[PDB]
């Protein structure tokens, strides 16, 4: 099911806060990140037990 | 080696009583403390 | 330690470990990997100590299947760490030595603080998980808060 | 077990060291810890290696020394502890101690009065240690 | 006795040989696949009877919380036992006292 | 009277505990094997008394 | 009395043990006193009341 | 403590055999309590066993996906209910 | 092989064999109740229920 979340997560880019969307979609083990700002996204598979703050490590990593 | 009446066992009690005293407990922790935590403590 | 779920409810009976400085409740394979036991083996052998004992095998396995997600013991202590309640930026360099930080300290500090005693941890979250399901199999009557 | 109680009561270790084993669960503990609370009692042979067995480790001969206050080659109630014939026992010790309320019960007795007491019937172990 | 690969040390899962019929048990970190001798696959009981013997342990002729009774030790005919009854906290527990000797600690009723 | 009245009681309560023990105690409506027997203990002693 | 001991109520007695006695029953009527067993049972009940 | 006071009719009342069939009818009894053990046992054959325990059963019985559901009744608390299998 | 242990926690649930829902135990109990008779008196009457 979709999910929004305007999760307080700190972008990098833009680096605005709260300006990071930590959207849930469970169906085939797919996490996107959401940005309002300079609207980035992010991908990586999300396991039974991964959760947003998952996600922001994945993306930071990413990132560097 | 005779039964042990019961005379011998408030012997007994009042030497404990003379050795011990009512109240040692609390002294024997306050002075505990005072020579040795202190120390530990700092 | 806190035996989640009912009887025939939420799929088995779920296990999960409150840890000191986290936000959330962990599956206690998880720590168990984190811990330094990574194979499954090791953590049955640690956990039970009768074999023909199946029901706890069986009755256990379902934490056993939450945590095939984690295989080694770097991707355990960063999925720690990551509700380590810290803030945001430690990223995972420095998220699983945070880990091991406060799997070092913190935990079970009675028993020891610094590195190359986790066996010992081990063994004995072992021996307390052992006794917490054996009192959850009415084996033996739960403590006596009283006594 | 035996060798740890047998050097508390010899003095070597603290006697408030409290030694406890759970034949049923295969543990046995130690507990060394501050803030317990423990009380004394008296000390009954049990070894089936000797002629006392069943009997009380003191003796006249130790109530005789305490009334003097010196042994016969001080002689206080620290003596009467370390000499081996009372032992404070904590509460979890208890857990795991057959206790007699009396010395008289060390001993089977084979009356009948009726402003007096009688002691519960205590049947139901043909045998006591 | 959920048991383990030798090498792998992961869990084993029983998967079906479609292809040949029959059930085999599979693990998930390896490719190391055996055949399983049983097709059983889960054995969920409900009258709970298992281990109700299993609080047996060597030393019970030590304790001395125990007492002594009169019986005849089957094994040992020895007229100094103890005896004890079920170690199950089961709502539903008997009364039936296994009585357990000294040099059998065999469990038995006179029953 | 009253000693053999209250020896008289301790002795059914003996055959209780021995006749359950050995599994030939009835069981009441509603109530298992312990919470039965106690309920019997009970009721003897009170009697007795 | 529950058995607040391993399957006992007091040290004084051995374990798995049901009589009477053994799970306060105070046979004494005051005019003879107590034992200390059926005096610490008394004192629990009262301290309930 | 809920509970219900329920009174039978005039001729039942005074009768012990038509109470216990109303009691037996009323009595909220499931299959869990006349269930006794339960296992998942993957018969390859759909058309016969490889458990020898109900094999003469089925067999005599006899005259998709193999997996089969198995599971064990309890004699006693079914007689005790009257209701056959 | 999860979905038939699912349905088999189910089977152990869900279905009713018989009885009214809600219904834990039903007890047999024997009711005494006051009735006037045919000459107009009043005579106990031992009733089920
Ligand atoms: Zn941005
Ligand atoms: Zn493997
Ligand atoms: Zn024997």
């Amino acid at each position: 099911i979709k999910q929004k979340l305007e999760t307080q997560f700190t972008c990098l880019f833009c680096n605005h806060d709260n300006s990071v969307v930590c959207t849930l979609d469970k169906k085939n083990s797919i996490g996107l990140l959401e940005c309002k700002k300079c609207n980035l996204s992010f991908q990586a598979p999300i396991n039974s037990l991964s959760q947003p703050i998952d996600i922001y490590s994945d993306w930071i990593d990413a990132c560097e | 080696d005779d039964t042990i009446t019961t005379e011998d066992c408030w012997t007994v009690i009042s030497a404990f009583f003379e050795e011990k005293g009512l109240v040692s407990q609390q002294l024997d922790s306050f002075d505990e403390f005072m020579e040795t935590s202190i120390q530990d403590l700092v | 330690i806190k035996l989640y779920g009912r009887e025939d409810k939420g799929t088995g009976r779920t296990i999960k470990a409150t840890l000191p400085y986290v936000k959330q409740d962990i599956p206690i394979v998880i720590v168990f990997r984190a811990l330094g036991v990574v194979p499954d083996g090791e953590i049955l052998q640690h956990i039970c100590y009768d074999e023909n004992d199946w029901q706890m095998l069986e009755m256990l396995k379902p934490c056993i299947e939450e945590g095939f997600v984690i295989q080694d013991k770097e991707v355990a202590l960063d999925f720690i760490g990551r509700r380590g309640s810290a803030a945001l930026g430690i990223r995972r360099e420095k998220r699983i030595q945070y880990a091991k930080d406060i799997l070092q300290k913190e935990l079970l500090p009675h028993i020891t603080q610094e590195e190359g005693f986790e066996t010992r941890k081990t063994f004995f979250l072992g021996y307390m998980v052992n006794r917490l399901l054996l009192c959850a199999l009415e084996r033996k009557d739960q403590d006596d808060r009283d006594h | 077990v035996s060798t740890m109680r047998d050097l508390r009561r010899s003095g070597a270790i603290s006697p408030e060291v409290s030694i406890i084993r759970d034949i049923r669960e295969r543990e046995f503990k130690i507990f060394t810890d501050v803030g317990r609370v423990y009380r004394p009692l008296f000390i009954v042979e049990d070894d089936e290696s000797k002629d006392n067995k069943g009997e009380l480790r003191i003796t006249k001969e130790h109530i005789r020394k305490i009334q003097q206050g010196y042994d016969d080659d001080v002689y206080g109630w620290s003596s009467l502890v370390t000499s081996g014939v009372i032992e404070y026992v904590d509460g979890e010790e208890e857990e795991t101690i057959m206790i007699a309320m009396t010395p008289e019960d060390l001993q089977t007795r084979s009356l009948n009065d009726t402003a007096k007491r009688i002691k519960p019937e205590m049947s139901t172990s043909s045998h006591h240690t | 006795s959920f048991r383990f690969c030798l090498e792998c040390n992961n869990m084993l899962y029983p998967k079906e040989d479609k292809e040949n019929q029959r059930l085999l048990y599979s693990c998930r970190n390896c490719d190391y696949t055996e055949l399983a001798e049983d097709p059983k696959v889960y054995r969920h009981e409900l009258i709970t009877n298992i281990g109700e013997t299993a609080g047996i342990v060597d030393d019970i002729g030590q304790d001395p919380t125990l007492p002594r009774s009169d019986k005849e030790c089957p094994e040992c005919h020895s007229r100094d036992c103890v005896f004890f009854q079920s170690q199950q906290r089961r709502k539903d527990t008997n009364m039936t006292l296994f009585y357990v000797c000294l040099n059998c600690k065999k469990t038995f009723r006179d029953e | 009277e009253i000693t053999h009245a209250i020896s008289s009681a301790k002795e059914q309560v003996q055959e209780i505990i021995y006749k359950a023990q050995h599994n030939e105690l009835e069981l009441k409506p509603g109530m298992t094997l312990r919470e039965s027997f106690e309920g019997e203990v009970s009721r003897t002693l009170n009697d007795a008394r | 009395i529950a058995f607040g001991f391993a399957d006992r109520s007091l040290p004084h007695f051995t374990k798995d043990d049901f009589s009477p006695e053994s799970k306060g029953f105070v046979e004494n009527s005051y005019l003879r006193g107590l034992t200390p067993q059926e005096f610490f049972f008394h004192a629990m009940a009262g301290r309930e009341g | 403590t809920p509970a219900l006071t329920v009174y039978l009719d005039r001729e039942i009342a005074l009768d012990i055999e038509k109470a216990k069939v109303i009691q037996s009818s009323i009595e909220y009894t499931t299959l869990k309590n006349v269930t006794s053990a339960t296992e998942i046992y993957y018969d390859p054959d759909p058309t016969s066993t490889v458990i020898e325990e109900d094999f003469d059963t089925v067999e005599a019985y006899f005259s998709q996906s193999p997996w089969l559901l198995r599971l064990e009744l309890d004699r006693a608390r079914m007689l005790d209910k009257q209701l056959t299998m | 092989d999860q979905m038939l242990k699912r349905i088999e926690a189910h089977m152990l649930d869900l279905i009713a064999l018989r009885g009214i829902p809600g219904i834990s135990k039903v007890y047999m109990v024997k009711h005494k109740v006051s009735v006037p008779d045919e000459s107009g008196e009043y005579k106990n009457e031992e009733l089920w229920a």
